[PDB]
């Protein structure tokens, strides 16, 4: 998604893609 | 996904406006505190000047 | 027997006598006490004289025969207090012998009025580049050196008057300075330190040293200052122009306070008195540019106020801000992250910086002046690529500003420095590399580039032929540092 | 009558006349001085004693040393040899140009005028300034007061009004340079002489100077204010004809009277003040106004201590001003100059009854959309600009292009900006914002309004930053 | 307890929110400033 | 010549002499008494008379009670007799082990040292300390000053610094006690002959103890202060030796002024605080430094009152000081010893040619990166550590790993801690701060640099850490 | 005067803050003890009395009426100030006013929230 | 007299706030320089001398001891005001109590990080 | 604020927790 300000889920997203959405 | 960020963003807004209401809570003692000595203190200006006449 | 000349002491505490007698007696007026010591009776009541007593008061029994000296309170004037250390009375400390002035002016005279001023036009160069671009003092004028404690505020004065020498030792008459610094409450250990520095540099030859240290009374606090500008004005009168260093202000108002409260004087803001304003600015007032017909000379002030905890807005602070011409802030938050000299260019102001720039400064200065203001604007973030370029700029013209201690820059070689930043040359470069390219770049165009700064100075700009030697000069220094 | 003094502490001074004893307010010879030493008296003590205050410096004062008394006030030189002459506040000349010889004088102590003798006629004075001619523009024949703190734009803003308006104005003019820089008052005499409204070989001056600058003690200080009006009030009173008075900086009146409190024997007030704040300036600022003869359009800087508009000094001031403008550091620290606060600044003839329907509700459009643009600010420290709608993003926009919009270079600071000065007319002023408002400019960027005179410059402006870019 | 609270006090939040406004606008002029190129020529 | 007590007040007393009237500074007797007590002659009121402050209790003292002179000031012994032997503030022997024999006897009251006789080499100190040494290192015969709050670690601080470089050090040592705990003189006392530095039998004593402390009067506090420091003075001046003086608490003698200068008849200055409050302690101050003949290194412990740096007497002691020590309450109460603030406590000799640009680099670095982490507060106690950015994550992760790797095991606080104390040297310190500024140990846990001593035992801590899983 | 003899009447001091500088000036150059804020011991005492003067009479005494409308100036809008305070707790309720909403558009800019009337909620025509 | 004659003795001041607010009223009515809210310039000294005198005495004089247990009222938990931080720099060692450990439940409620005891750790029992 | 340190302290007790899962599997 693109709004930020939710925990750490562009995080989440972007831990398992290196081992939709601005 | 659209699910799980309303969740998150839910949750960490309610704890951005209690992490801020502690902040309020602290700073209102330490206002009240500096209120309190401003009035002390330029009180005794005016009694140390009077003295002194 | 004689009551009117002479007087006797009725008590004494804490560096006050109340005197009977002295009928004659001026207001502001020195007397000499029977042990030696002088005084200034500064409140003339019915039946009793409130003397401040100069120096120590253990000495000073009650029923003393106090003396008349039959003159306003003065000091010693002229060239000959170059190089030599003093106190606030003007008598020598440094153990060199005792000096032979040939005239004595006053310490609290009136500042000069409208018609004898004239507009600065020249510059009074700091030599560090931080102050000279951007924030330019002009002689004739009043700049602030405020700030907390141990935030380069006399690292700013020592640098300046180390920067005369450069001017000093040349044949140009106009262009020298005579430096006057004046110590206000610090420690004597400290002020030797100041005055080895001064030494090892070359630089008492043309500067005098008017200690006032915490060991000393409050009244040798109070007049320090004002003897130092009288000294001072001996240069403003009479053609030649000076500078003058009060370090520090707050620490006068201190003593002044205390001064004040023992002559049972009533307290104000802050258990100050009323007239702290006035105390500050008669003394700021009388530093001044001086027309042709009256001289043409000038005197410079430096005044020095110490903020506690960034307080600009406390009782003492406030009043020397709208005094002084303009104001250079320094702050402990740059100072520690290592920019040093700390001075904030968002709040300081020079309010006259035209006629105390060069033409060739006012060229990178100018562009400067405007690049860091565009990034001070956009600061906290690092993205965009459009003002990639302008997040950069602002973090390498920043690590320029950087300079040490007790190595002032010329006019011409400071031009150089901003040159090689400002065209963005050091763009591809790394931040943390800055203080290595600039040290190694200094040194080898002073020793091999003579002549180029040289015909800067000449033209008294940045030239079509200099600057195209310069373009050169900076791209095969700069290929050569990487690679 | 002879009085010897008895005391000198400060600037304080106590005379005791044998038996002959003056009023309070009355000026007093002190005999052997080489320059005139007048002291004047606040107070009577007792025992045929009084107490004074000095006009310049007590060192050299010797107890016993006679004062004559005077048998009036501090007595000035009034009328037309005043004008291109500076002179002190005992009325003596201070530029080297002899004695300046009028046929009449007139006491700085004075009633002020009745309840019955006050004007009632609100008319709009034009000045030039967008900010100030749109939001909180100054009444002809009406007081006028700056507001700002250290450094924020007092005495450039009131050297552009002497500028713009003296020189349009056909009459006289007064500056009183009340306890500020002596530096600028060099700066202030040669600039005129320039400009040609003080003439040097012919009598045809327009501005007449009174001085005394931060240089001098308190009761020098504390007079002058004083000093200046009673110039002004003689081209009120006698010549039936319109006047400007200048005056900068009118705090140090309040601030010089803090400064001999204590000596005279007062309990100190609040923020270290004279209990005699409120009827010191009322007796003083009620003088300066417009009677039915004759119409004083007075401009008052006033110093800000510590940017505290809540400190009394400035504050009491407020209720004594018909048009106001606040100036603010927030403001000027962006780069808007001049920086005037438009949701503060005010004046009395702000009506659409007074200057009209389309003046009033264009110029209340422009305070309304910059109220709401701080309430956004506070949304968009959290969020952030991409996450506000489409309506909210818009009234951002409009509102930044409004900010600055406001400021204009002067003619006046050409040296401190860089760019040559405006002076924007009413109606180009009233139909500026009122484009932006309704939408004519959402196309163009907020850097082409950035100090510029009318709407048609920053058009023309925009021109050149698209074909540079 | 005031609106424009945020900015008047000049604190992380007061001088980011300063920085994000002139983030948004200056990419906003370029994006503009490309439109008078298209109207001009 | 005899004196009649005329009044008492307090700690203040006045006495009135017929003939031969004592200057001020002067020691008087005061007779019919058990124990010695001694009035030291303040003022002259007038009238053959003049004001004294107490050195003991006043209690029992009758109106007309005759006062001797004795002709000069406090007179105290002073020598190598002196050394491992405890002084009050008169001057006498509080250890009951007979008199103070010595050949020579020095006055509580002098001037300081002129300017001619001050000396110019600043030499570093290696104190042990990470915290102290990087940041804000001392000077060998310098002027060293801890400031710290209620409790923070000031007496173990001093203690630490006594144990490390007084120990190990050629030179005699001087311990005042002004003011503190009597517990803690104690304490001092049985600690130093138990380590050997005081020795009863043998007369090789390297401390020399004097006390004054918060049990006894305001007369004695205000003047125990100077009795210490004459001891410092004969091993300076007359000897040529380097000397450790060691005052704690400096603050009480400015407190002992406070409550006197209310008797004493004087207006009272900003906080209730005495107005010679700058004067007084730089007469005490100035006598305390580094001559051309002898040298002192003098390590002050200086309170804060009510955790408040502003307050006049911690405020005028930054000027008179070489190295500061700011111990902050903050940094304690996070479990942090020795809680030395890093953004607060500075030295003259941090300098690139004193100490080397590796040093100054390193030192500046560590400033950096816990300035960056205390400005990004605000934003992680609204938003959080995920709305930050990746880069500053790294910038947050360092910092409070540095800050970690400050604190320190004392070897002092063995006895309550229960870890051993450590000693790091310079070359050591520096390399392992350099190591995590470059970013060596990101992959190492925070806890693992808490509480150790080099960089090598904190890389040692998170591998016993990683057995335990 | 209209109060005691059967009639109505309205009053208005404008304003009350500023007659609190004029008694401290009095009181400090008569050398009467100083208070907080160097206003004299009694300064509450001063709006007090003259506030409670304002009534409504009951027909035995008349029948009239006096109506007291005080005025006071806030500092930056802070209304717990020590000569606020003082007003505040003597009247029968308070009208808010704030430049925040005068600049907006809310004109009279009273806060309805802040602003209440106690006594007079019962005192109005049922139409409204 | 316990502590002097060879036996052991406690002693609790409940409280030495009151104390001083007594104190506070005699010297500001005995007109002397007030300071940090509006105590005097020996206010320190007032409650050094008291627990000074609270002592551990050696076995040549006599072998006794008294053991003070002062008391301080903070307000809202300003442990950093100006008579608690005085009472801090005198005592070996503090008890924090904590109004929301109280206030929940957890009685009695002490803090567990910020109160110590320097000398009191020394002298206790092995299996404690 | 008293949850300032809540939220920062919960952070890095994790990250030591992910950093001390990666130190012991190297030390093996
Ligand atoms: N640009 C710089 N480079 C290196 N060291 C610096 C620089 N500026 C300041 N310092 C260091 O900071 C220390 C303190 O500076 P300074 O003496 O100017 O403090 P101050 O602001 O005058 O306060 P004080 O009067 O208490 O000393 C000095 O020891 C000096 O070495
Ligand atoms: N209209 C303006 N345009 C540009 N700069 C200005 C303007 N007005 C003031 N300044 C800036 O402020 C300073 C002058 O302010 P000044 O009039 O002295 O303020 P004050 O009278 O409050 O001291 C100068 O340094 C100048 O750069
Ligand atoms: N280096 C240290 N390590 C651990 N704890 C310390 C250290 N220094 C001081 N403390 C703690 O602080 C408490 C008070 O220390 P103290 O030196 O008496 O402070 P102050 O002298 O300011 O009153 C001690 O009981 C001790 O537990
Ligand atoms: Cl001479
Ligand atoms: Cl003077
Ligand atoms: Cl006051
Ligand atoms: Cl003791
Ligand atoms: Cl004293
Ligand atoms: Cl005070
Ligand atoms: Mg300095
Ligand atoms: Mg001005
Ligand atoms: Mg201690």
């Amino acid at each position: 998604s693109d709004r930020g300000l939710c925990g750490a889920i562009h995080s989440s997203v972007a831990k398992q893609m290196k081992s939709v959405g601005d | 996904s659209t699910t799980s960020e309303q969740s998150a963003r839910m949750t960490a807004m309610d704890n951005a406006s209690k992490n801020a209401s502690e902040m309020i809570d602290k700073l209102t003692l330490t206002f009240n505190r500096t209120r309190q000595a401003v009035i002390t203190k330029e009180l005794i200006e005016i009694i140390s000047g009077a003295a002194a006449l | 027997v004689d009551l009117e000349e002479t007087g006797r002491v009725l008590s004494i505490g804490d560096g006050i006598a109340r005197v009977h007698g002295l009928r004659n007696v001026q207001a502001e007026e020195m007397v000499e006490f029977s042990s030696g010591l002088k005084g200034m009776s500064l409140n003339l009541e019915p039946d009793n004289v409130g003397v401040v007593v100069f120096g120590n008061d253990k000495l000073i029994k009650e029923g003393d025969i106090v003396k008349r000296t039959g003159a306003i309170v003065d000091v010693p004037v002229g060239e000959e207090l170059l190089g030599r250390v003093v106190d606030a009375l003007g008598n020598a400390i440094d153990g060199k012998g005792p000096i032979g002035s040939k005239a004595r002016r006053r310490v609290g005279l009136k500042a000069p009025g409208i018609i004898p001023r004239i507009s600065v036009r020249e510059p009074m160069q700091t030599g560090i580049k931080a102050v000279d671009s951007l924030v330019p003092i002009g002689r004739g004028q009043r700049e602030l050196i405020i700030g907390d404690r141990q935030t380069g505020k006399t690292s700013i004065a020592i640098d300046t008057i180390i920067n005369q020498k450069r001017f000093n030792d040349g044949t140009d008459e106009k262009k020298k300075l005579y430096c006057i610094y004046v110590a206000i409450g610090q420690k004597r250990s400290t002020v030797a330190q100041l005055v080895k520095r001064l030494t090892d540099a070359d630089a008492m030859k043309y500067t005098i040293v008017v200690s006032a240290t915490a060991s000393d009374a409050a009244p040798l606090q109070y007049l320090a200052p004002y003897s130092g500008c009288s000294m001072g004005e001996y240069f403003r009168d009479n053609g030649k122009h000076a500078l003058i260093i009060y370090d520090d202000l707050s620490k006068q108002a201190v003593a002044y306070r205390q001064m004040s409260l023992l002559l049972r004087r009533p307290p104000g803001r802050e258990a100050y008195p009323g007239d702290v304003f006035y105390l500050h600015s008669r003394l700021l007032e009388r530093a001044a540019k001086m027309n042709d017909a009256f001289g043409g000379g000038s005197l410079t002030a430096l005044p020095v106020i110490e903020t506690q905890a960034g307080d600009v807005s406390a009782y003492i602070p406030t009043n020397v801000i709208s005094i002084t011409d303009g104001q250079i802030f320094l702050e402990t938050e740059l100072f520690y992250k290592g920019i040093r000299p700390a001075i904030n260019v968002g709040l300081s102001v020079s309010r006259v910086g035209s006629a105390a720039q060069t033409r060739a400064m006012k060229q990178v200065a100018g562009t400067m002046k405007l690049e860091l203001a565009q990034y001070r604007e956009v600061a906290a973030f690092a993205l965009d690529a459009a003002t990639q370029q302008l997040l950069s700029r602002g973090v390498r013209l920043t690590e320029l500003l950087k300079q040490g201690q007790y190595s002032p820059m010329a006019i011409e070689e400071q031009v150089a420095v901003i040159y090689a930043g400002v065209r963005g040359y050091l763009d591809k470069l790394e931040p943390s590399k800055i203080t290595k390219f600039e040290n190694a770049f200094l040194s080898h165009v002073i020793s091999q580039h003579q002549a180029l700064l040289g015909k800067i100075r000449t033209d008294g700009k940045i030239s079509e032929e200099s600057d195209a030697k310069l373009k050169e000069i900076v791209t095969n220094f700069l290929a050569g540092f990487e690679a | 009558t002879t009085g010897r003094i008895v005391a000198v502490i400060g600037a304080v001074v106590d005379v005791q006349f044998d038996e002959g004893l003056p009023p309070i307010l009355n000026a007093l010879e002190v005999q052997g001085r080489e320059t005139r030493l007048v002291l004047e008296v606040a107070q009577h003590l007792g025992e045929s004693t009084v107490r004074t205050i000095a006009m310049d410096g007590t060192e050299g004062l010797v107890r016993g040393q006679k004062v004559l008394d005077s048998g009036a006030p501090i007595r000035i030189p009034v009328g037309p040899e005043t004008l291109g002459r500076i002179m002190n506040v005992i009325g003596e000349p201070i530029d080297e140009r002899g004695p300046i010889k009028t046929k009449q004088f007139a006491a700085i102590h004075a009633e002020a005028p009745e309840f019955v003798e006050m004007s009632v006629e609100q008319e709009i004075l034009v000045t030039g300034i967008k900010v100030v001619d749109l939001l909180a523009p100054y009444a002809k024949g009406g007081k006028i007061g700056l507001f700002g703190g250290a450094g924020v734009g007092k005495t450039v803003l009131i050297m552009e009004l002497i500028n713009n308006v003296a020189k349009a104005h056909g009459g006289y003019s007064v500056f009183a340079g009340v306890g500020e820089r002596t530096r600028e008052g060099n700066d202030l005499y040669h600039e005129m002489i320039e400009s040609g409204v003080i003439n040097l070989k012919d009598a045809t001056s327009k501005v007449a100077l009174v001085y005394g600058q931060m240089n001098e003690p308190p009761g020098a200080r504390a007079r002058v204010a004083l000093t200046g009006l009673t110039v002004a009030e003689y081209f009120r009173d006698q010549e039936g004809q319109d006047v400007l008075l200048f005056i900068d900086n009118i705090f140090r009146f309040t601030q010089a009277g803090s400064e001999v409190s204590a000596l005279l024997g007062r309990i100190p007030s609040a923020v270290g003040y004279q209990p005699t704040l409120a009827t010191d300036m009322g007796t003083m600022q009620e003088r300066i106004t417009t009677t039915k003869k004759g119409s004083i359009t007075s401009v008052q800087a006033i110093y800000v201590p510590a940017d505290d508009l809540t400190d009394p000094a400035p504050a009491t001031t407020f209720a004594h001003l018909d048009a106001t403008t606040v100036l603010s550091r927030a403001i000027a620290e962006l780069g808007i100059y001049p920086a005037v606060d438009p949701l503060d600044s005010t004046s009395r003839i702000m009506d659409p009854n007074i200057v009209g329907s389309e003046h009033y509700d264009v110029a209340r459009g422009v305070q309304k959309i910059l109220q709401d643009y701080k309430s956004l600010q506070d949304i968009i420290a959290i969020l952030g600009m991409d996450e506000l709608s489409e309506e909210d993003k818009l009234t951002v926009s409009r509102a930044r292009k409004i900010q600055r919009f406001l400021s204009q270079p002067f003619q006046v600071a050409e040296v401190f900006t860089g760019h040559l000065g405006k002076l924007v007319p009413l109606k180009e002023t009233i139909k500026g914002f009122q484009q932006i408002l309704a939408g004519e400019y959402d196309h163009l960027p907020e850097q082409a309004f950035y100090m510029v005179g009318p709407i048609e410059e920053a058009v023309a402006k925009a021109d050149k930053l698209a074909e540079e870019h | 307890s005031s609106a424009g609270a945020v900015r008047d006090a000049g604190g992380a939040f007061g001088k980011r929110e300063q920085a994000e406004e002139e983030r948004y606008f200056r990419a906003r002029a370029a994006e503009q400033l490309a439109a008078l190129k298209k109207h001009h020529e």
